[PDB]
């Protein structure tokens, strides 16, 4: 009964704008911020910004200032992200999602933008970098899998882990470095603090073959690891 | 962040 329903795939010309919607239901719209996230095929997640409709607080990733504009219509419980001045570098899957990593984590189904030099934003030299050493990892059913994420600065224990399967939205596994999200199988454990974080999958099953991503929420902008695709040996 | 504010 919680739902975040995004608008349909968009196909546009370079230089156009698009406005992607995120219709929220099944909770009080005012009580949770809606975040926006960009995913490029085979590549890492990037945090765009949030809008907090209950207190009209809007925060952007500096990288997306001049590219993204977030609004929210309390009358329709709808969050909007407008992307302006579009280039091929804007072609991606865009997600809306609820809250920070934790018990209210919930994702829209995603919206694919397809756009028919160097005008895009850059990360700050100050931003935390989350490095997953392996882009690909092989296992056998029943083995233990360890996926590690190194942060470029002390992020304390404000680290989450997500699973994502093709055409599906990310699913929260772990937050606060070691806390399992409701419903996640016992075999998923998280550990770590400071700069070193690990997701362990004990007794790994075929349904666990997927991409895994770490995220720090110690400081803005929120940043994600590059992802590890776990596959069968 | 990392803590969140109430309504
Ligand atoms: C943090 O969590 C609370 C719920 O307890 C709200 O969803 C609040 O909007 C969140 N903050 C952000 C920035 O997403
Ligand atoms: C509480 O305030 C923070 C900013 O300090 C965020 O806007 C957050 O989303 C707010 N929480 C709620 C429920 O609106």
């Amino acid at each position: 009964q919680v739902q975040l329903q995004q608008s349909d795939a968009e196909l546009v010309k370079p230089g156009a704008s698009v406005k992607i919607s995120c219709k929220a239901s099944g909770y009080i719209f005012a009580d949770h911020a809606i975040h926006w996230v960009k995913r490029k095929p085979e590549q890492g997640l990037e945090w765009i910004g949030y809008i907090s409709p209950g207190n009209d607080d809007i925060k952007y990733n500096e990288k997306f200032k001049g590219k993204a504009t977030l609004t929210a219509d309390k009358s329709s419980s709808t969050a909007y992200m407008q992307l302006n001045s579009l280039t091929s570098e804007d072609s991606a899957v865009y997600f809306c999602k609820r809250s920070l990593p934790g018990t209210f984590d919930y994702w829209g189904q995603g919206t694919t933008l397809t756009v028919s030099g160097g005008g895009g934003g850059s990360s700050g030299s100050s931003d935390v970098v989350m490095t997953q050493s392996h882009k690909f990892m092989s296992t056998s059913v029943g083995d233990r899998v360890s996926i590690t994420c190194k942060a470029s600065q002390d992020v304390g224990t404000a680290v989450a882990w997500y699973q994502q399967k093709p055409g599906q939205s990310p699913k929260l596994l772990i937050y606060w470095a070691s806390t399992r999200h409701t419903g996640v199988p016992d075999r998923f454990t998280g550990s770590g603090s400071g700069t070193d974080f690990t997701l362990t999958i004990s007794n790994v099953q075929s349904e666990d073959l997927a991409d895994y991503f770490c995220q720090q929420y110690s400081s803005y902008p929120l940043t994600f690891g590059g992802g590890t695709k776990l596959e069968m040996k | 962040a990392p803590g969140s504010t109430a309504p």
